[PDB]
């Protein structure tokens, strides 16, 4: 089942989209890396 | 599997008229509504993706609208070349559906029939059968009773009719009834009329040959 | 930009019923469409049969999944349909169908339409073997009518045409129907003016092309 994931997938795009623009995406590679140290 | 309803079955309108087709689902389809034109000599065409999304040379008279279980298609200033028959589908789910749909035919003044009678070609009654040809040209509404009379009595069970499709131009139906006999049957008798009821009448009209 | 379906118009029961649709645009391999193939039986109803994807990728319907298969040769941009232990209850018109593939980044991101559609292709599913019909004249007697019966033949369909396309307005051809005998038949009708009957020749081409028979009958005024 594929074509059915695409309907949960468009709303991933979504969230991705509102925090692309609003998070500028240098801020989530760095926040992922802090992230990351803590382990 | 989602289930779909159009409604109505059927509707006619006149040139001009707005037109509303609606589209029931048993469940949410989530605005994944697809609107296609069938009309009987060319291709199916897609109208409409996404509940409202119009693709480029539909006209823009065609409009989607809905959510949820419910939807609608609409056509604003209805013309010729839209009647035809509309169907929806959703593509919400694995194995998609489409509606049943709903087609738009025309209302238009009455009509009524030209009434022709043709009798059997001598090379089928060389075959040994006789085809006997009621015809009802270019005539609205489309119901209409033809009557078949044989030495004035009166038949049934051995003739078949068929009706054409609306007129592109006209608006129009035309109907062929067809008696089928075998040339004993044809020979024993003399008088063959056809008799023909139709809103349009004021009296029934027979033609008949011998 | 066009999708010419074509098969054999008559199958066997528990035959298996193989379609092709060639594809005169682009390649077959293009990554932007799926591709599929969707059916209407005599009842209106319509059916998704299957998808296909240049990828190999494939949706079958579950109520046919047992028995379907469908694949593409790009080496002659064809894509084919096959179907198996066909009854009668397959009988219908067999459409091949265009699916865009929009990816992730597009404005119109899983959004899943048929929106490009051949022609058709009609397919009967029975033991009755093909069979010619036989054309007979429909003579006539302000305006008159005459015609061409079209009688006893199977499967569909038969096409009747005038004058080798030269008359189209007026022309009124019947849908075939279907005798006791379990044959087809019907009628196809011109009104033309009367006053030109005794001057004009009035010809009428049928074919059928599941028995291969051509037949050209002139409809003369009676007598
Ligand atoms: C066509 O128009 C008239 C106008 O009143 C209407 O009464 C009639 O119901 C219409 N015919 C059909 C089949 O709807
Ligand atoms: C599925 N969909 C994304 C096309 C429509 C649903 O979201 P929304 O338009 O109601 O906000
Ligand atoms: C319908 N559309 C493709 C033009 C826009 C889709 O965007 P959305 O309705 O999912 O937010």
């Amino acid at each position: 089942n594929w074509f059915n994931i695409t309907n949960w997938l468009w709303y991933i795009k979504l969230f991705i989209m509102i925090v692309g623009g609003l998070v500028g995406l240098r801020i989530v590679f760095a926040v992922l890396s802090v992230v990351n140290r803590v382990r | 599997d989602i289930q779909m309803t159009q409604s109505p079955s059927s509707l006619s309108a006149s040139v001009g008229d707005k037109v509303t087709i609606t589209c029931r689902a048993s469940q949410s389809v989530t605005k994944y509504l697809n609107w296609y034109q069938f009309k009987t000599g060319q291709a199916p065409r897609i109208l409409i993706y996404g509940t409202y999304t119009l693709l480029s040379g539909v006209s823009p008279r065609f409009s989607g609208a809905g959510s949820g279980s419910l939807y609608t298609l609409t056509i604003t200033n209805i013309q010729p070349e839209d009647f035809a028959t509309y169907y929806c589908q959703q593509a919400h789910s694995t194995p998609w559906t489409f509606g049943q749909g709903t087609h738009v035919a025309a209302n238009r003044t009455v009509a009524a029939p030209s009434v022709f009678i043709f009798p059997p070609s001598d090379e089928q009654l060389k075959s040994g059968t006789a085809s006997v040809v009621c015809l009802l040209n270019n005539f609205y509404p489309r119901e209409a009773k033809v009557q078949w009379k044989v030495d004035n009595a009166l038949q049934s069970g051995n003739s078949q009719e068929s009706v054409t499709e609306q007129d592109s131009k006209d608006s129009t139906y035309s109907l062929s009834s067809t008696l089928t006999l075998s040339k004993a049957d044809y020979e024993k008798h003399k008088v063959y009329a056809c008799e023909v009821t139709h809103q349009g009448l004021s009296s029934p009209v027979t033609k008949s040959f011998n | 930009v066009q999708l010419v379906e074509s098969g054999p118009g008559l199958v066997q029961p528990w035959g298996t019923l193989s379609l092709t649709c060639r594809v005169s645009g682009d390649s077959v391999s293009n990554d932007n469409y799926y591709w599929a193939w969707i059916r209407q039986t005599p009842g209106r109803e319509l059916q998704v049969i299957g998808t296909i994807y240049y990828s190999g990728t494939t949706y079958y319907n579950p109520s046919l999944r047992n028995r379907v298969t469908i694949s593409l040769d790009k080496s002659v941009n064809v894509v084919s349909l096959r179907l198996g232990s066909v009854s009668a209850a397959d009988t219908a018109q067999y459409y091949c169908v265009r699916m865009p593939s929009h990816g992730f980044w597009s404005t119109s991101f899983s959004y899943w339409y048929f929106d490009l559609w051949g022609r058709g292709h009609f397919v009967a599913v029975s033991w009755a073997s093909t069979k010619g019909p036989s054309v007979f004249p429909l003579a006539p007697s302000g305006t008159a009518a005459l015609g061409c019966l079209v009688k006893d033949y199977f499967p569909e369909p038969v096409t009747v045409s005038w004058n080798s396309g030269a008359l189209t307005s007026g022309v009124h051809t019947f849908p075939a129907v279907l005798q006791s005998s379990g044959l087809y038949s019907l009628s196809s009708v011109v009104t033309v003016p009367s006053s030109s009957l005794g001057t004009q020749t009035y010809i009428c081409n049928v074919d059928h092309k599941p028995s291969n028979t051509k037949v050209d009958k002139k409809v003369e005024p009676k007598s």
